[PDB]
């Protein structure tokens, strides 16, 4: 999971 | 927004759609290319091809279970492109590049047409 | 194999499937959550959820156009998860994380359950 | 396009  | 994103989600979705195709699950159309028949999901075909997008948004053609392609279309070229639609992987070879490019131009798959033009220019 | 790969293909496919959903094109099921109704593509639901995968591979349920979820399922939690299915983006907030995790456990969306457990553990 |  990432900060888009 | 303040959303988080799962990097592999789109790839995992496509992998599962290809698993459904391989098992013939919820396929709703057969694409006829000369003597050859290819089962697929209309939504995936539309998502990948300008030609299928136009066909299945048509108020009459959206309901067809069989679509016949132009007799000039090569079944192997179509097969390679259908595999690309469901995998992101293109089996581009010296012996098939002309049939693949011609099929991608007909199907309106701009990114495939672009890589075929570049690979032909190099040779 | 000797295939080449188009990096953005899976993301572009998912983006187009979400465009079809937003325009209600080729949606083939309505998911009922309490009073709320959500239109979707069975194939995308199966590709994202262990629960929908089991439902639509069932020889009888595969033909249903309406699926009613357990009355304990929160419509907002379902909406956030349906958006995630079609975008890879999860709107996880303090006020919705419990409903999102419970809905993801019911829908069998393992990666979402994992990030909810981690975000709850941090607080 | 890449070599996967
Ligand atoms: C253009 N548009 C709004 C849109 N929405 C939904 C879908 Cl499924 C769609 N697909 C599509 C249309 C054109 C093209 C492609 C997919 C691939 C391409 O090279 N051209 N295009
Ligand atoms: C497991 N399998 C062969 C498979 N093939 C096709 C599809 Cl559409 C599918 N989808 C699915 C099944 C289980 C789970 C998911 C999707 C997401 C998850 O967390 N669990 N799973
Ligand atoms: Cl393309
Ligand atoms: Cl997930």
């Amino acid at each position: 999971w990432v900060i888009p | 927004d303040s959303c988080i994103q799962f990097t592999r989600h789109a790839s995992d979705v496509l992998l599962n759609l290809n698993r459904l195709r391989s098992r013939d699950i919820l396929t709703d159309v057969v694409i006829v290319v000369s003597r050859e028949q290819f089962r697929a999901h209309k939504t995936v075909l539309m998502a990948c091809s300008g030609l299928f997008y136009s066909i299945f948004t048509d108020q009459l053609k959206c309901n067809l279970s069989v679509i016949n392609l132009d007799p000039e279309i090569n079944p192997e070229g179509f097969c390679i492109l259908l595999d690309f639609m469901y995998t992101s992987r293109l089996n581009l070879r010296e012996g098939n590049i002309m049939a693949v490019m011609a099929t991608a131009m007909y199907l309106q798959m701009e990114h495939v047409v672009d890589t075929c033009r570049k690979f032909i220019k190099a040779s």
